[PDB]
């Protein structure tokens, strides 16, 4: 128990999902077919863990900022943790809203130890399905610091594309939910995310009539500032 | 498949 | 065992420690007092795990790249993994050699799956003490940074760096028992809780540090 | 203390 986050709270916590599917024409970005499947899957798989999940669809940049700022201003005293899942287009360091781009760091900053007191010493988890660049992976034949207690689970490594199958959803979300459903009530979060890394790496490969984007691979990227083990027990 |  | 990296090899693997203490005047960077203590600690603690450790001192940027390139070109068929520890000044996303800065990404790129075939599907571990102010080719890397981006990494001249001292303490105690993420999580806690800066200057007084682990690992890693 |  000394090496694990205390989970003896009334609620596991809030899980906010920002599901951006449709974008203003001025952004030049296309519809994210498959993302509703991700949002539906995540609602189910995170609820199974014990989270109180709320979904917001097609948010403007101002709305994303307002949502997360307001969430950070709620009283989390009776919650063990907080989670946020961002589903959108992205480039390095930013995520698209319906009307533009917002730096990811500015969205997460609301939950810093000096800004969200009732989440102090509790895990703050961010899962991000978005591109981080335009590189393809061709594959190869087989007091406390204010930034403590954050974990970022990125769908892909910095500088790389992130993949989504239109009738199935993003590879990262598919893998994430399947592992959480199978093992989420048993394994530690890093054990879970490591299995997600392997699943994305091994069970997916891109299909396209466009040669440039055919037979490509993906590996996710977990950034942890956690100070204890996290079990959803 | 598509990219984000 | 299907969920852990296979460790049934002749060798655990090579561990390169780059210990940069003294810097050319042109860089304007100060002597990193305490780093020799870190390097000696790391030699012992990584050796205890089973790594074949070698220490290189005051390396130029070109020497650092050459060491890692040459290492990536060795035959790792009979090794379970590879580790590299960098001790230096740093800024941005770069690290200081004795004569200037070089990108960290250039050092690690030699070990990508498509450039180092004998480490394919094996963990490649990089531990970095410095300020920061069929299979995917990027898989199976782990970076253990002393600090998150944009912050200082602290070093006591008499004791060594906070991160290194915490890392070696946790490894000598739990290194043969726990999975690498369990280890590094405990390192995060130890640095965050048990250290606080002391300075006559308020800008450097009473400051805190949180390390940062970046994992692209696909299995659990135990050193047994 | 010093910084790196
Ligand atoms: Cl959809
Ligand atoms: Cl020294």
């Amino acid at each position: 128990a000394t090496y694990q986050y205390n989970m003896n709270f009334e609620k596991l916590g809030k899980c906010i999902i920002i599901n951006n599917k449709n974008f203003d024409k001025v952004t030049g970005m296309g519809v994210r077919n498959g993302t509703d499947k991700d949002a539906e899957a995540l609602f189910k798989c995170f609820r199974s863990l014990g989270f109180d999940v709320i979904v917001y669809n097609d948010c403007s940049c101002a709305k994303m900022q307002d949502l997360l700022k307001k969430a950070s201003e709620e009283d989390h005293t009776n919650a063990a943790c907080f989670a946020c899942i961002l589903l959108s287009h992205g480039e390095e360091n930013v995520i698209y809203g319906k009307d533009g781009v917002t730096p990811i760091k500015d969205l997460t900053a609301h939950f810093r130890g000096d800004r969200c007191k009732t989440l102090l010493e509790k895990p703050k988890l961010f899962f991000i399905q978005a591109c981080r660049g335009t590189e393809l992976d061709d594959g190869i034949q087989a007091k406390i610091p204010v930034e403590a207690d954050f974990l970022f689970a990125y769908s892909t490594v910095p500088g790389y594309y992130s993949w989504r199958s239109p009738g199935r959803g993003s590879w990262f979300v598919q893998a994430l939910c399947s592992i959480l459903e199978e093992h989420g009530k048993d394994l530690e979060i890093m054990q879970i995310l490591t299995r997600v890394n392997d699943r994305v790496a091994r069970h997916f490969e891109s299909q396209s009539d466009d040669p440039h984007f055919h037979e490509k691979k993906q590996i996710p990227c977990v950034v942890s500032m956690l100070t204890k083990e996290l079990y959803f027990s | 498949d598509e990219v984000d």
